[PDB]
């Protein structure tokens, strides 16, 4: 009842999705519900998904953790780049101030290139918007 | 169960074409920047005639859109720095529309002086306490 | 038709004034200036600027206090009292004052501008200086004109 | 050469009307407007954003006059606030 | 017949339904298509509108079974450049018009809510072609700053020729200038005065 | 518990609408620094506050007309001497002050950019004289 | 010598319609379409592919746009599919 | 008329998604990229280019799963672990990859292009390299992007 499967399906319900593949597990984390507004500031008032990474986390506790930002196509290439940076940077701190290693945890921005939607639609871009979180 | 991650609010269809719209002029508006950019290196700054002061590191989060006189006058009157234009105002007036959150007001009076091109110019002297308004002579 | 009220009414303003001044948020008003005096334990922690997550009411309360109004600039400045330095102190209390309209400018409020400053114990409003922010010299204060 | 101005802009920047005019009621702001001849004078302070005018005069005490086309709203910034104007006429 | 009239009643209160729940959709998004339409920040520094440069690239005209003529980019002036007083916003552009009418079965009901449908979308590709005028609009003059920049068209030239004091002893005006636009902003055909842009 | 903004971007169309709004801002604002021609203070040619303390008498002017007369009783206002360089042309440079409590070194010094090229304005106040030059 | 375009296209190749036209009902694809007098306008960023165009131009972002005449139905090609398109009027 | 839907119904991908999750086919999607998942196991014998006669039916599942969506390109692609050498693994995952895309292009779908190719073990999911087709390395691959 406090156990991986409970955790993430609250986690499908505080809308932060989860994928298993193989070694490889992965968050997506909407950054228009869990960041304020193209600002890296943090959205606090969705602590308790932030508080269900964290407690996911917990249970994998050697691996390496890739985190990465996304954008989506709007504004200048470099502004992507640093925006997607900055929020991928302040969620890599987040685990590190929440209690991971210091050397597990890799930040890395990309703007918007990898793109797993479109960007040519409101809604597939809305999913472009997110944070990955790959770890072993 | 079956989720994709962002579930928003309900948009609709003014915001949507809005927003389809608003997106090719952002990067129209960017392509722009770019050609001017390039086309005319700017040499200068405007930090070296509006620099930084104590009492103008205290912060602003100002939305606006009127005139920029009320607005310098604010600025300066929360700044404790005595404001003076230079210049009669131009008939027409010099509309700016600062729209910031959270940021010193040198930068402020920087984005005001950015946004009053070839108008107005913002000239601060921190030796003394003066933010000072100069319209053009056109 | 021309409305009447612009969402808010007069029984509301003086019940809000009354119910902050009943938990210890002095409501002054002199003429058309209006000044709300928040003591910083009330919000933040010790010489910190964190705000706790139990004032996030008092600050909905404060920024429904502060819709009623029609206004242009709201200022908002902290002092807090003297803990190890003048530039900590000055450091502290504009993290402080930033961190709190950065929430007011968040919430709603319609003032055009917001000031947002600290000062190090440059205005103390005791002379008794009895601790650090559950002293009454360690306060942030929000001032207005209340436009027409 | 153009007209210097408008000289019942004179008028209207004080409270006077034009001669054989019809008020107009501003609602939503301090103006007074008035219809001369197929054009609307506006005394005001706030400042004219949106419907265009074809002249303008200024006081000493920052009210303005403006002549202008018959627009039903004016648009003007009262302190950066950017409100509207009904007429009737 | 019958669910004909009562189609024109439905699209008539879909059309005001729609122009108003858009209304105050585009009232909630007032200070962010102020900051997209910066038409203020876009004029010139005598006060002049800048000019709408429509761009169209490879063009074809067929005229005839025999001929075509190709050209590779046409660059076309609507709305040529001006003194403007106060800048336009976007309200001039956007705004739909909102009366609410007061002009009022089961063939009625399907039909009424099938011309309901038939207003709401109506209402919809009015305001289609409304933020599709002002981005021709807004996007004309942005494409006159990059010709200006590139040195495909001419600044406009004003002329402030200058009067002292001015009229007889009834009327005086006392600095009186009057400034003209001697000339309107065009696309040079000089093509070897162009300058093109790269980047980094 | 805190609240979410009130008009936030808190919806799919508007967070794409918003982001175009603070990209469109801050290009509009590179644009605007690129072709924003500035002077630098040291080479800015406009007139100091020459910091006479005849000088700093807070004075109050409404005028608009010719810089020579403006100057020459702002000149005896500062017990200062007057002396004209130049010719004055026919068309006057025409100036407009109106300020109701302001220090007169301060409006010498906005003459002189209302001035601009069409004359110019020297203080030497050892000699205590003021020059009004044309050009 | 042949005229250069239409200059209407330019018009066209955004989504603003030629002065004094009719709208067209386009079903079944992004296009809008316009009829003018005899001739039908549309905007797309598909590829025309059955029923003729007299003229086009492409904007910057692929937009095309088609003068032509006015047939009921267009073939298009979408990323490789063959796909038609009604229009009324 | 126009039609609503394309043959195709919401309730009928997500049945066809649970299911094949049920069934060990690992159905995942991220935004509008999907990828379906198949061991080598439940298609091929082991270490051979060769379906048996009992995946067709799970081919024409996977088939009615890829006929409700619009799509540009599948891309299938094969890899397993390695077994007499590389070359012999990339020309059977190249044969593997090619023989279901040529059942899925005679079956239903709508996909313009089918991209098939496969690699030698290049891309392992784990390091459990404890079995032959039965390892779960082994696998092939639908991946597309749903188009609008």
């Amino acid at each position: 009842r406090d156990s991986k499967r409970k955790i993430i399906r609250d986690l499908q319900k505080q809308d932060i999705q989860y994928v298993e593949y193989g070694d490889t597990r992965t968050l997506i984390i909407p950054t228009d519900k869990y960041f304020m507004f193209s600002s890296p500031r943090l959205n606090e008032i969705c602590y308790p998904g932030l508080n269900n990474v964290i407690r996911l986390l917990n249970f994998y506790p050697q691996s390496t953790i890739y985190v990465a930002g996304f954008t989506d196509n709007v504004g200048s290439r470099s502004h992507k780049r640093k925006l997607s940076q900055a929020q991928a940077e302040t969620m890599m701190t987040f685990l590190w101030a929440n209690g991971i290693a210091a050397k597990r945890l890799k930040a890395e921005g990309y703007g918007d290139k990898n793109a797993i939607s479109d960007n040519a639609i409101i809604h597939g871009s809305a999913q472009n918007r997110r944070i990955e979180i790959q770890w072993f | 169960k079956f989720k994709k991650p962002p579930i928003n609010n309900p948009s609709d269809d003014a915001t949507i074409k809005l927003a389809e719209a608003a997106v090719s002029v952002s990067d129209s508006m960017l392509e722009m920047a770019k050609v001017e950019k390039v086309i005319t290196p700017p040499s200068k700054d405007n930090t070296l005639t509006i620099p930084n002061a104590y009492n103008l590191q205290a912060r602003a989060s100002v939305d606006w859109s009127g005139p920029i006189e009320e607005l310098t006058a604010r600025i300066a009157k929360a700044a404790h720095f005595r404001f003076r234009v230079l210049g009669k105002s131009p008939s027409v007036p010099v509309l700016i529309s600062i729209s910031t959150k959270d940021e010193s007001l040198a930068e402020i009076l920087r984005d005001i002086d950015y946004q009053a091109g070839k108008k107005a110019s913002i000239h601060v002297y921190p030796n003394s306490q003066v933010v000072e308004l100069r319209y053009a002579k056109i | 038709l021309p409305c009447r009220v612009d969402g808010a009414c007069d029984a509301t303003i003086i019940k809000m004034m009354t119910d902050l001044n009943k938990k210890g948020i002095k409501v002054a008003s002199v003429g058309q200036n209006y000044l709300i005096s928040i003591p910083a334990s009330a919000l933040f922690a010790d010489q910190s600027p964190r705000l706790n997550w139990a004032s996030y009411s008092l600050l909905n309360e404060i920024a429904a206090f502060l819709k009623q109004f029609r206004k242009i600039a709201i200022t908002v400045t902290s002092y807090s009292s003297k803990y190890v330095s003048v530039k900590r102190e000055r450091a502290l209390t504009l993290a402080r004052s930033r961190v709190v309209s950065e929430y007011l400018w968040s919430q709603g409020v319609d003032s055009r501008i917001i000031f947002t400053q600290g000062l190090g114990s440059d205005k103390p409003i005791t002379s008794y200086t009895l601790g650090g922010d559950r002293s009454p010299n360690a306060r942030v204060e929000i001032t207005f004109r209340r436009a027409v | 050469i153009p007209p210097s101005a408008n000289d019942l802009l004179l008028h209207v920047l004080e409270g006077v009307p034009p001669p054989g005019s019809r008020r107009l009621v501003v609602s939503g702001g301090d103006a007074r407007a008035w219809l001369s001849n197929e054009k609307m004078y506006v005394r005001t302070n706030l400042t004219i954003l949106s419907p265009g005018w074809l002249a303008s005069m200024t006081s000493a005490d920052g009210t303005h006059a403006y002549e202008m086309q018959k627009s039903p709203v004016l648009l003007v910034s009262w302190h950066g606030k950017v409100m509207q104007l009904k007429v009737e006429g | 017949a019958l669910k004909e009239t009562a189609l024109s009643v439905g699209a008539q209160a879909g059309l005001a339904w729609r122009a108003k729940i858009i209304d105050e959709q585009l009232n909630k998004q007032a200070r962010n298509l102020d900051a997209i339409y910066d038409f203020n920040s876009l004029v010139l520094e005598h006060n002049i509108l800048p000019p709408v440069l429509l761009e169209g690239r490879n063009t074809l005209n067929l005229a005839d079974a025999q001929s075509i003529r190709i050209s590779d980019r046409t660059y076309k002036v609507a709305k040529q450049a001006h003194f403007i007083t106060t800048p336009p916003t976007w309200r001039q552009y956007l705004w739909m018009d909102y009366v609410k009418p007061e002009a009022p079965k089961e063939i009625w009901c399907i039909y009424t809510e099938r011309g309901w449908k038939n207003g709401i979308d109506q209402a919809n590709t009015i305001l289609e072609e409304n933020i599709a005028r002002i981005k021709e609009d807004f996007g004309g003059m942005i494409l006159y700053r990059k010709l200006l920049a590139m040195n495909m068209v001419s600044p406009p030239y004003v002329s402030h020729t200058d009067l002292g004091v001015t009229g007889d002893g009834s009327e005086i005006h006392i600095d009186d200038r009057v400034l003209r636009i001697t000339a309107l902003p065009e696309l040079n055909v000089n093509s070897a005065e162009w300058r093109a842009a790269v980047a980094k």
